[PDB]
């Protein structure tokens, strides 16, 4: 039951710093390395640097020195990670990993077996805003922030929902195609 | 004739029963005194393979140098997620002496005399020898003290370098002195290095570094982060925690000759022999000081596309320690 | 220090065909790769550990093999719960990613009218992929004022839709539509 679990999405300004958590269990929090790999919305893997819980040494990947910072807890079995001096193209998801060996074992390290749920990022000058919703004579969901939104057709009776494109204005939209669509943006508190 | 075998190996040192040094007091109860003439046969036409980072004897040297800490320094409370513990304190005499370790009957020891060997891999110039050479186990971080000496050049030893979560023990081939003092912020120290020394030994490592990596530069920083007992050159001198700020060894512009160390004497440290803190009764009166030969070096490389491949001090499992000594040696079963 | 490439960078096959993935270190000299699997929205699941280990849950179906330079991933058969895309990684190095797909149709399309107006074109159902749109007003080509987005493969059909959206001086609003299962393109306007 080896279970690696992560904070909830977090969404910061530009220029500012991130702290995201990753909470381990079922095992020995010490034996093993935990890395950190981001994931930019439709795009390839990014490691980012591993962390020795034993001693708490580190290393990071070049790209970001001083930009990010990983640290541990060993009696609450945590693993920390946090980047400052944000930029917009860190908006990714974020995950922890684990090694398949222990350390102690010295083999081949990046083999990663066990990941976390992943934490979705949003570095962005926007502001809440709930979305407007337009009829496709489907329903145009647009200007809202951040993701996600969900949509359902006469209440889940009926059953093309889009990903949502990032328009210029740093806000989102999509669409989707009696007839009624139900749009729910959670961040908003919005329900139309 | 002979096959890689494993079992119980013994220890061998000249310690004086007169002494009431903590290490060979130590000795006295666990190990034998030196043979004193030894005869070693080198074997001609033979090729061996060894693997430091396979080898069983760190394993025991671990345990036993854990043993010397066990009595030779107990802390006052130790703790644990599972257990604390309060108990006598004392303070003792300590100075690490060089051990051996030799084989039983039905087993010996073999050693590669290869100037360059890295320490994974056959071995043309073999010898056989019944007991290693005297070892001494310092505790250290960044900087490997009092060991051995590269015979030739410098060696650059790893079990995968592209890997960047693997050690990089340095065996440097010219030695550097440091000298750590506390005299008598008043549990500060401080440590003196001639900067051309070190520079030297800086620059004949760079190099060497960059003759494992293509046309890429070379650069020194700091830690990444970790442990003081990582990010700093720490150690014990007399029963003393002292953790030096090496900031000024690994840097790209080395200072003047004489460059200085800020240290702290610390009665809260991370065990290396666990996972836990040690606490210990506070510094004693008096001049501490502690004139070290550095040998060499464990570094770590930062990993991602990079034009310039850096390397940081780290402290690793001891056991590393144990492996630059040790790299030089197998255990083989008649 | 290393870089990892994966060919093709998509792959459109059929349940119960043989899959092979190639994964190419650039000047590389380690033996060790492990391979990863990734659904939308899911973390990655590690398939093959060690370039020819199979990872503990994983099905006798995928194979991994190569060594040095030049690496296979193998499925004997695909099925339905198998693609994804696909990762190579050595070392803190992973590859740009493979796209597997299920390999099987002409858009329906739709024009949708509106401070602001956003029209909207729905291309429905289309397989392959590549598809243009084009605005148009008063058949006056448009750039750089609309946005498109597409849906992953239909989990029944296969096919991919695609939403675009255009953001009173102008009197017709076209949206004109190529795409190889079309003769000719199809203009939806109002
Ligand atoms: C590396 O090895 C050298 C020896 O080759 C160690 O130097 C030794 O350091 C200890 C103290 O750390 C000295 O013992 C002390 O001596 C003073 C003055 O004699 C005395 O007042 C103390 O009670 C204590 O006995 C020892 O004399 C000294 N030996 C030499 C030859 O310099 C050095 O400490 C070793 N490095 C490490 C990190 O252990
Ligand atoms: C201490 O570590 C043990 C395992 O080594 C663990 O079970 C326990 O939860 C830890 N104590 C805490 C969480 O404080
Ligand atoms: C140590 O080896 C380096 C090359 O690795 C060489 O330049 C230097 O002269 C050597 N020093 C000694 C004292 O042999
Ligand atoms: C070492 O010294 C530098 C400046 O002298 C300081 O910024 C750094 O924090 C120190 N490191 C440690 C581990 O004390």
């Amino acid at each position: 039951q080896v279970q690696l679990v992560q904070s909830g999405a977090e969404v910061k300004k530009p220029g500012a710093s991130v702290k995201v958590s990753c909470k381990a269990s079922g095992y020995t929090f010490t034996g093993y390395y935990m890395h950190w790999v981001r994931q930019a919305p439709g795009q390839g893997l990014e490691w980012m640097g591993w962390i020795n819980p034993n001693s708490g040494g580190t290393n990071y990947a070049q790209k970001f020195q001083g930009r990010v910072t990983m640290t541990r807890d060993t009696s609450i079995s945590t693993a920390y990670m946090e980047l400052s001096r944000l930029r917009s193209d860190d908006t990714a998801v974020y995950y922890c990993a684990r090694g398949k060996y222990c350390t102690a074992r010295d083999y081949y390290n990046w083999d990663f077996q066990h990941w976390g749920q992943g934490t979705l990022v949003t570095v962005s000058s926007a502001s809440t805003k709930g979305p407007s919703v337009f009829p496709l004579a489907g329903c145009l969901v647009k200007d809202y922030f951040p993701e996600p939104v969900t949509v359902s057709w006469n209440s889940g009776a009926l059953t093309h929902t889009f990903p949502a494109v990032l328009q210029s204005s740093g806000l989102y939209s999509l669409s989707s195609v009696t007839y009624i669509c139900n749009v729910n943006h959670k961040p908003s508190n919005t329900k139309v | 004739v002979w096959k890689e075998a494993k079992t119980t190996l013994f220890c061998a040192s000249d310690a004086k029963a007169y002494e009431k040094e903590c290490h060979n007091v130590w000795a006295t109860h666990a190990c034998v005194p030196t043979d004193p003439n030894p005869q070693e046969v080198v074997l001609e036409n033979v090729t061996e393979n060894f693997n430091m980072w396979k080898n069983d004897m760190v394993d025991q040297m671990q345990e036993d140098v854990i043993s010397i800490w066990d009595q030779c320094l107990k802390p006052c409370v130790k703790l644990t997620n599972t257990s604390t513990l309060t108990q006598a304190c004392p303070k003792v005499t300590f100075d690490p002496i060089p051990i051996h370790y030799c084989a039983p009957a039905g087993y010996a020891i073999l050693k590669c005399n290869n100037k360059t060997f890295n320490g994974k891999g056959p071995c043309n110039n073999v010898s056989t020898v019944q007991c290693t050479h005297g070892i001494k186990p310092v505790v250290s971080t960044q900087l490997l003290l009092n060991g051995s000496l590269a015979e030739e050049e410098i060696v650059i030893r790893s079990k995968d370098l592209s890997d960047n979560a693997k050690i990089i023990i340095v065996q440097l081939n010219k030695s550097v002195e440091i000298v750590c003092t506390r005299p008598n912020d008043i549990r500060q120290a401080y440590c003196n290095i001639s900067g051309r020394n070190w520079s030297e030994a800086v620059n004949q490592v760079k190099k060497k570094l960059k003759e494992h990596f293509p046309h890429k530069n070379i650069s020194f920083q700091s830690s990444s982060g970790g442990d003081l007992e990582i990010t700093t050159h720490s150690f014990n001198c007399g029963g003393e925690f002292f953790y030096c700020n090496t900031s000024g060894l690994f840097n790209d512009t080395i200072s003047n000759a004489t460059i200085m160390l800020p240290c702290r004497i610390k009665q809260i440290i991370n065990m290396w022999q666990e996972v836990g803190k040690a606490i210990y009764a506070p510094p004693i009166k008096g001049n501490i000081t502690c004139k070290s030969d550095i040998t060499g070096l464990l570094l770590l490389r930062d990993g991602g596309d990079t034009n310039t491949e850096i390397f940081r001090p780290g402290g690793g499992d001891m056991r590393d320690n144990w492996r630059s000594e040790l790299y030089k040696y197998k255990v083989v079963e008649i | 220090e290393i870089v990892l490439t994966q060919s093709p960078a998509t792959l459109s096959l059929s349940p119960g065909e043989r899959a092979t993935l190639s994964c190419r270190a650039s000047q590389s000299v380690s033996s060790y790769l492990a391979w990863y699997q990734q659904k939308p929205g899911q973390a990655p699941r590690l398939l093959i550990y060690d370039a020819s280990n199979r990872a503990t849950g994983i099905p006798a179906r995928f194979s991994g093999s190569g060594s040095g330079t030049d690496f296979t991933l193998t499925i004997s058969s695909l099925e339905p719960e198998d693609f994804a895309v696909y990762y190579c990684q050595q070392y803190e190095f992973f590859g740009q990613g493979t796209k597997l797909e299920i390999k099987r149709a002409a858009p329906s399309v739709f024009i949708f009218p509106p401070g602001t107006a956003s029209v909207v074109c729905l291309l429905n159902n289309f397989y392959p992929r590549e598809a243009k749109v084009q605005w148009k007003v008063d058949n006056a080509l448009q750039s750089g004022n609309s946005q498109e987005s597409v849906t992953e493969q239909d989990s029944k059909d296969s096919t991919y839709s695609l939403s675009s959206t255009l953001t009173e001086k102008h009197k017709v609003y076209a949206c004109e539509v190529t795409h190889q299962g079309l003769s000719s393109p199809v203009t939806k306007s109002f």
